[PDB]
């Protein structure tokens, strides 16, 4: 279960 | 953008998989949060490449899973 | 309730060691969220044996963990 | 993986 409020954003 | 068949994403590298996941789910996102979409893929890309696939063809969880998201970065406050 | 070993839950059936960590791991979710603690509880115990026990050892990632559940139940209610 | 938000209740 992954909901990491630090991950990288995503830039498209 | 067009969608993805399973057999296209078996046969991309990890990093080929992500852009082209990642493009997609920010276009469903972005509909839903258009601000904080940058973050949500970016939470939903660290999903297996099969999870983040099934969010695309489902977009009952897909919405399910932006207000998941949502929850976690409010707490984050 | 005093902790379980590593020695213990390896020598334990896996429906011991599902109620040996349940029930410290309910008593830890309930300091956070009493009322929906058998449900969260319920939700980590899906988790692999070796999963649940690092939330027993870990009061930051535990509580990153309820966090987690809830946003998943309120989701789930929408 | 992702947490199942349809879990049995747990009761000590």
């Amino acid at each position: 279960h992954h909901m990491n409020p630090n991950a990288t954003e995503f830039m498209p | 953008l067009p969608p993805i068949t399973p057999q296209e994403l078996e046969s991309m590298s990890p990093q080929e998989q992500r852009a082209a996941l990642g493009d997609r789910l920010f276009l469903k996102v972005y509909e839903i949060a258009p601000e904080l979409a940058p973050k949500i893929t970016g939470m939903f890309l660290e999903m297996k490449p099969k999870e983040a696939y099934e969010l695309l063809n489902d977009q009952k969880r897909l919405e399910e899973r932006v207000t998941e998201a949502l929850c976690v970065l409010k707490a984050h406050q």
